[PDB]
């Protein structure tokens, strides 16, 4: 999920857009 | 340049930054 | 709890505190 | 909606709780 | 839904949220 | 203290009201 | 250090930085 | 008081230090 | 990515997210 | 400059990227 | 009173606090 | 660097002024 993708691992600002509305 | 760790309130700040008026969902149980 | 005047990132902060973990949807007007 | 209400008026943590998953 | 960890500046943000105009004390040595 | 109750352990928003004025 | 214009959560942030650890009292007007 | 001064006017970190425990 | 209205500490937050790690210069008008 | 533009007008993350080291 | 740890976004908030209109550089690779 | 001085170790608000402009 986002926590695994961005907190446990690392993610780009582009990955973060996956969770926009 | 390698990417950074974003957790908790810092993660949702970054979601707000990227998404803005589009809005977003923060669903850690997913 | 007291009432809140909350704009921008400050609202998302409040949502994060109130919800954790359950997560939340941030859904501004278009 | 909630986003606009908290900013232009005032809102309670109890109203915010409606937006939790 | 289990509760969350609040430390440091994040803890005092949450105190501000909950207490607002009532005000609060942050006393970690206690 | 608050650090032990809310940081080392976990606490609810209701517990946090223990430290209002 | 420079002078500060600080409203809402931003003041509590500043108090936290200035004090740590000593802690502080947040005491707004009623 | 301090809360109002920092927001409506300006304040120094030195004034803020008076509110430390 | 969406456009941003950013004042005070909120801009530095945005700079930190956008840059990490590369770092950044915060350079306001005098 | 950038600081003033983001606050008085609007700015993009792409403009902000110019200030990275 | 011993000093505190400042990392990541919290470190740059503190830099903004101390430096304000003077501006600053955040250069973690240094 | 600042990360070593202020994050890994601890630093004072006075040390932080070392990184003003
Ligand atoms: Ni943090
Ligand atoms: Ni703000």
């Amino acid at each position: 999920g986002i926590v695994e993708q961005c907190c446990t691992s690392i993610c780009s600002l582009y990955q973060l857009e996956n969770y926009c509305n | 340049f390698v990417n950074q760790h974003l957790c908790g309130s810092h993660l949702v700040e970054a979601l707000y930054l990227v998404c803005g008026e589009r809005g977003f969902f923060y669903t850690p149980k997913t």
